[PDB]
């Protein structure tokens, strides 16, 4: 609305590596995030299809079309409850006290839905979970939450 | 009808229909209170839906 946030355009500019001032649609999921809005990757792969757009051949942007994207996922950062992502966690190990496994939690982030690779799943342990094997997802949640 | 099983529905009725299972109830619901439905749930599988 600008509250014009003139910023949007600015890191287009940054994530723009020929500086035509188009960003490529394969792009547009992961500067959506950079922006502060979390959609899913199968949320942002239905919007693009529903506008029978291909993210399969060859895509350039214009600010023009990225702009309103966003915007349309912006409504759905509704959905990003952190009751429900540490009571989601709480039901997956036992007794009373946050810690998953460490496995538990690499294996189920790369297999279990939209597929993490395992080095975005180290990524994101690293320093979290310590020698005992057990993730303290009480802080690891709130860190995760901290981005 | 003859069987009784229909009219064991209907006594039901005068009643209270769904009827959840307490670890089924746990699992489910935990996150809603999260805290305390968890310890609940865990410290007695039916004392905690409690």
């Amino acid at each position: 609305s600008k509250a014009a946030a003139d910023d949007f355009k600015e890191a287009f500019l940054l994530f723009d590596r020929t500086g035509d001032a188009k960003i490529t649609a394969s792009q547009v999921g992961d500067i959506a995030r950079a922006l502060g809005q979390n959609p899913t990757n199968a949320e942002i792969n239905k919007i693009l299809g529903n506008p029978s757009k291909e993210e399969m051949n060859a895509a350039a942007i214009t600010f023009e079309e990225f702009l309103p994207m966003l915007q349309a996922a912006a409504n759905n950062k509704d959905q990003g409850t952190f009751e429900d992502f540490v009571e989601g966690l709480r039901v997956f190990d036992k007794e009373g006290n946050g810690t998953v496994m460490g496995a538990e939690l690499r294996h189920v982030l790369a297999t279990l839905g939209e597929k993490m690779t395992e080095e975005e799943v180290e990524e994101l342990m690293k320093g979290q979970e310590d020698s005992n094997g057990c993730i303290n997802y009480e802080a690891f949640v709130k860190h995760i939450m901290s981005v | 009808r003859c069987n009784g099983v229909l009219e064991g529905i209907r006594i039901c009725r005068k009643g209270f229909p769904s009827r959840v299972l307490y670890a089924d109830f746990k699992q489910r619901y935990r996150v809603l209170n999260a805290s305390a439905i968890p310890e609940g749930q865990f410290m007695d599988s039916k004392k905690a839906s409690e």
